[PDB]
């Protein structure tokens, strides 16, 4: 009795140190995913803003064509 | 209307060294790591510089916690509070017995985590 | 007193709850995130195969053209 | 080489209420949502089909933990096991004292988390 009660007290205190540790490994991971996904968000953005610069240029180059097709 | 040097924290240190420039640009966010003995309570580990010119953040590191020191046979272990970093515990024997070992223990940094500054004493006849 | 040792029961058992629970919400987040990052990698992938296609189509619509400056 | 219909779990149910075709090609992976009473224990919540004609997976939903019910003045709160989903706790009073309430309480689902089937009893005189 004296030795099973103090055993539960060990178990609880053992668990608490562990949960606050898991808790640590976990937002270690969501820290690094939230990071990539901020990087990837910027990369894909950069790509699009480029493929839009270019679509705009080719759109002028076809406007030039259409003209030269009388001149 | 901009940001001065960074305030020292009890739980975190920078990741990219502090040369403590006279000021910082409004909006710059600085990267922090956990001090030994601490773990993270929050996903993001930083602090930025707002439009007023002060650093603004949450408390992203809290205390690590030691495990129980073990069952003191025929003695009792007194947890004033918790086993969280730099918390002290005290041990003590039953009336029959006397203490061989240490009477106090501190939760201290022990290489890659937190352990017990002194081990379990024994309660001898 | 045994009211402050049974307040200790609740005080501990409460940690093991509000920890165990936020353990499974950090997992909830790693889920959402590990998922998202897979849904993105396929979004960007499908945008390269589309880009590779339309390029391969233009490279054709060029050779057809070049083959008309001669024809 | 191929598997069959997904095995009914005791901690999670298949994602879509689908027909369950009696055959699945090797490699097919099913997604699962945690049953009520359980939380996520692993990150990914799935099961895969190997080249052995079997469904292999992890144990990815554990029991939710009930909170302690309050302090029982002039009484004992008896925890055989833990406050995990399903686990029973029993109450009892001191010697002079009589019990005005339920003797026992189950940790069942309340809202979409978990609560106590019966409230704390009274211990009066």
């Amino acid at each position: 009795n004296v030795s099973s009660v103090a055993r539960r007290e060990k178990e609880l205190y053992d668990q608490i140190a562990d949960l606050t540790d898991k808790n640590g490994e976990y937002l270690e991971r969501i820290g690094e995913l939230e990071e990539r996904q901020k990087n990837l968000e910027k990369l894909e953005h950069q790509s699009q803003v480029a493929a839009d610069k270019h679509y705009q240029e080719q759109a002028k180059k076809h406007q030039e064509y259409k003209q030269e097709q009388e001149e | 209307s901009n940001c001065g040097p960074p305030p020292t924290l009890s739980f975190a240190a920078p990741m990219d060294i502090t040369l403590t420039e006279t000021r910082f640009k409004t909006g710059t966010t600085m990267k922090y790591t956990c001090l030994p003995g601490y773990v993270r309570s929050h996903s993001t580990q930083t602090m930025t510089c707002n439009s007023d010119g002060e650093w603004v953040y949450n408390t992203f590191c809290i205390y690590k916690r030691c495990r129980h020191p073990g069952e003191l046979r025929n003695g009792q272990v007194e947890i004033k509070t918790d086993l969280s970093f730099g918390s002290q515990i005290e041990f003590s024997c039953s009336e029959g017995f006397f203490l061989i070992g240490s009477t106090t223990s501190r939760c201290e940094v022990q290489d890659r985590g937190v352990g017990w500054s002194h081990p379990l004493p024994q309660c001898e006849i």
